[PDB]
């Protein structure tokens, strides 16, 4: 019964970068990719059941690059202001040793929409397996990201997340052990 | 890099109550975190938010066709999407895996894997439920269409009393009980 | 509204041609559309706030420039005399369905040699005696004839003021030659007035055709005028008997 | 089933 | 593929006429349907659209249902009057986004009913700025059609109706005329088949 649809879409600059995205009470449905000029969906079944055109986001996109420049002179130029980051570790599933399972790097309640993370097992990067998720819509406006490294848990490995943000005077680094 | 950053979003809105049955739809503008003008079906028209959105109202609201297809997006836009991915959104139901372990004065039941989001997890100790020193870590959104939830009961961890997890999900039609 | 120009040009294969589109609706969204002799009505460009989205157009004669959300320009580099159609300006609120809003439409003659183009010569023909005393009407009859391309505008003016009652102008010409190509046109009119208005000697009546030709900037290195843009008429005043 | 864009309009000038 | 299929050639009618203007589409979208109409010396125009699968539209007397089990959208109106003659174009365009195909256009041509016919073929004169003659067939019914000449150094327009407003008067006229001396009023529109009472009179 009770339900949230919401298209949400920006444009950043001087990044020039821009997201088109559909979330369903909180999860993204699809989202489509400015590169490559395709419709990715959040899960592989979704993209059997339904289809969406690119081509309308893609207009979309430029007509919010425009209306942001004609958004900058109404306010006479005043920037946004940084918000940092909340940053979460955590796992999917409880960790037994030699059992595949997955770490989740939870970024929240940011602005802009720039972030640099980076998985460190050990101190150092990792990306063999690692995924993650387009900026998230929230209540508040702000921005929701998830992170994914899959991993065999072991006594002998540690990770962190790195999380880079320009709300933050230095990265942002949170632990998991066991 | 340090120059500044300017941000513009766009968001479309749809609520749902009770199905299709009543929608509202909204049409919202922002200019880095502030909504500057706003469509609300139950107005019916663009408002301004702030005096920065006063512009696009009186514009929008003047073009040739436009009210007529705003007043009509809770049916063309709105009630037509929730249909298009009902049968594996509104309609997806995922039945959750229970594991219990302690942690041993804590003992804990892991509820993962699960959606949608709506759950009821409780503890009972030979039939009575334990409502105190009950702790949860809420509900946590996986991100990939999936919840999981720890709820935790601080008990002595004796060897007697049988404690079972009970979990109700809309995708099961009876509750679901692991045994310790 | 929606605004094009030109309304008529004509001009020789190899030219470059240039037509612009203003819509006043605070549409996001103009198009282009090529209309031809059996009416077909197939899309061209189409144009979202200055960002091209549709372009169904061979690969790289034409060059389309929308300035502002307003303003639909369109630009042939060279004409072939498949060119020739009616070009079509359209607006909608935005990209996605919605009600297309058309002008005018911009009439457009590519022609291999615009030694081809005449102006027309028009006469006009008083009512026959013989209608005035059966019907008590009288027709005056206007012919416009060997001028190309059917690029023309009739009217009759009656004491000076143009009239529309009592007019027919034929919707199609007729080609003086059905088998040439580049056959000149020829093209009537009535005027049916009372039989007492027209033996009125102090009435003036004028046949007058708009010919859309050539310009100056125009050269033309031959024997007759150059064949510009111009109006041609011919008047007949009113006869007691 | 195709998703409809709710399209985004261009801000007074 | 998007298409639409209408209604072949030149529809003529005499006003009163109901009318109807067969389309059929073809889509693997979901698409609201429309009419446009093109009226003499502008450009297309709406009449209607549908963008609800099984409803119905309706303008200026004319009606349409969006029959989506037989994907047709056929243009009807009971009684067509002479200001409906125009071009008349159905068109599709997907619901996702505007990209209309429009079909290929039927020209409607709705003619008068004159109710005191008084055919006649009268010869004209100039000031004699022209060496033509003309010869002009007017007051016919709408039932009579002019047909094209065969001599080439002959010139027969077709049938056009002109309204005196203020009389309520309607009337046809074609004009033939030619420079040979050969030719004649009382021979020149008999490539047609006139009324047997056609008016001659005796120049
Ligand atoms: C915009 O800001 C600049 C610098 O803060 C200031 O000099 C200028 O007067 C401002 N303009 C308006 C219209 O407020
Ligand atoms: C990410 O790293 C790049 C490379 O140094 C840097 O230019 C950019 O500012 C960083 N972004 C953030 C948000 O830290
Ligand atoms: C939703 O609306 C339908 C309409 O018939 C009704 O039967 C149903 O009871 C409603 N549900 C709720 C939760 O009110």
């Amino acid at each position: 019964e009770e339900h949230v649809i919401i298209q949400a879409e920006f444009y950043l600059n001087p990044d020039q970068s821009g997201e088109f995205m559909f979330d369903f009470d909180g999860d993204e449905i699809f989202h489509v990719d400015m590169a490559k000029k395709e419709t990715v969906w959040r899960l592989e079944e979704f993209g059997r059941f339904a289809s969406f055109e690119a081509q309308g986001a893609l207009a979309n996109i430029a007509v919010d690059k425009a209306n942001l420049e004609i958004m900058t002179k109404r306010s006479n130029y005043t920037p946004i202001t940084n918000v940092p980051p909340e940053v979460t570790v955590l796992t999917n599933s409880p960790v037994e040793l030699r059992e595949p399972n997955v770490l989740i790097c939870f970024i929240d309640k940011f602005t802009p929409p720039v972030v640099n993370v980076t998985w460190l097992r050990n101190g150092k990067p990792v990306t063999t397996g690692v995924s993650e998720t387009v900026f998230l819509p929230r209540e508040d406006h702000l921005f929701r990201k998830f992170h994914y490294l899959p991993f065999l848990p072991s006594t002998e490995d540690v990770y962190d997340c790195r999380v880079e943000h320009w709300g933050l005077d230095e990265p942002l680094l949170k632990h998991w052990e066991f | 890099d340090t120059r500044p950053r300017f941000l513009e979003q766009v968001k479309h809105e749809c609520h749902f109550f009770n199905g299709t049955e009543r929608v509202r739809f909204l049409d919202r503008y922002f200019y880095h975190q502030e909504e500057y003008v706003r469509f609300d079906s139950d107005v019916g028209e663009y408002r301004a938010v702030t005096e920065l959105g006063r512009p696009d109202a009186e514009y929008w609201n003047s073009q040739k066709d436009l009210l007529e297809q705003k007043r009509a997006a809770v049916d063309t836009y709105c009630r037509h999407n929730y249909g298009v991915g009902e049968s594996f959104t509104v309609q997806r139901r995922v039945y959750p895996e229970v594991t219990v372990y302690p942690a041993h004065n804590l003992l804990v039941c892991s509820v993962n894997g699960f959606y949608p989001g709506s759950i009821e997890v409780r503890w009972f100790r030979n039939g009575q439920e334990e409502k105190t020193g009950v702790v949860s870590t809420g509900l946590i959104q996986n991100g990939d269409w999936t919840f999981q939830t720890l709820v935790m009961l601080e008990t002595v961890p004796r060897s007697g009393e049988v404690y079972t997890c009970q979990v109700e999900h809309p995708s099961l039609t009876s509750p679901l009980t692991v045994e310790w | 509204a929606v605004f094009q120009t030109p309304n008529y040009h004509v001009t020789q294969v190899g030219n470059e041609v240039s037509f612009n589109c203003k819509q006043t609706l605070g549409h996001d969204t103009m198009y282009w559309y090529k209309q031809d002799s059996k009416k077909l009505l197939k899309i061209m460009f189409s144009y979202n706030n200055k960002q091209l989205i549709v372009n169904e157009t061979v690969p790289r004669r034409f060059s389309p420039q929308s300035s502002d959300k307003a303003h639909l320009n369109l630009r042939i580099k060279s004409v072939e005399p498949e060119d020739s159609a009616v070009y079509l300006c359209a607006s909608s609120l935005d990209w996605g369905v919605n009600t297309l809003y058309f002008g005018a439409g911009t009439r457009l003659s590519v022609l291999e040699d615009l030694n081809k183009v005449f102006p027309p010569e028009v006469a006009v023909f008083e009512p026959s005696e013989a209608e005035i005393s059966h019907t008590q009407k009288a027709t005056l009859v206007c012919l416009a004839t060997g001028f190309f391309p059917d690029h023309v505008e009739l009217s009759w003016w009656v004491n000076g003021k143009e009239v529309h009652s009592g007019v027919c102008t034929d919707p199609q010409p007729l080609k003086e030659q059905p088998a040439l190509n580049d056959s000149r046109y020829a093209l009537s009119s009535r005027l049916r007035v009372s039989a007492t208005f027209w033996q009125n000697p102090r009435n003036h009546f004028r046949c007058q055709v708009q010919f859309y030709g050539l310009s100056e900037n125009d050269e033309w290195t031959q024997d007759r005028a150059k064949p510009v843009t111009q109006i041609v008429s011919a008047e007949a005043w009113g006869r007691a008997d | 089933g195709g998703y409809r864009a709710r399209p985004a309009k261009a801000a007074a000038t | 593929g998007d298409s639409v299929t209408q209604t072949e050639g030149p529809v003529t009618l005499s006003e009163g006429t109901s009318l109807t203007v067969n389309c059929s589409y073809e889509t693997k979208q979901y698409p609201t349907l429309f009419w446009y109409v093109q009226y003499p010396g502008e450009g297309p125009q709406l009449l209607f659209k549908v963008p609800k699968a099984n409803e119905k539209g309706s303008n200026r007397g004319f009606e349409a249902t969006y029959n989506k089990e037989a994907t047709s959208f056929h243009l009807q109106k009971a009684s067509v009057q002479e200001s409906d003659s125009a071009v008349y174009y159905c068109a599709l365009s997907p619901s996702n986004t505007n990209k209309v195909v429009f079909g290929t256009g039927t020209r409607l041509q709705v003619l008068p009913n004159i109710q005191n016919p008084d055919p006649a073929v009268y010869q004209l004169r100039d000031s004699k700025s022209s060496d033509k003659s003309v010869c002009l067939f007017t007051d016919f019914d709408s039932q009579t059609n002019v047909s094209q000449s065969k001599d080439s150094d002959v010139y027969i327009t077709d049938k056009c109706v002109l309204d005196m407003r203020s009389m309520d008067f309607k009337s046809n006229s074609a004009v033939a005329w030619s420079n040979k001396s050969d030719f004649a009023c009382a021979n020149a529109f008999n490539n047609s088949i006139i009324p047997e009472d056609t008016f001659f009179p005796s120049p």
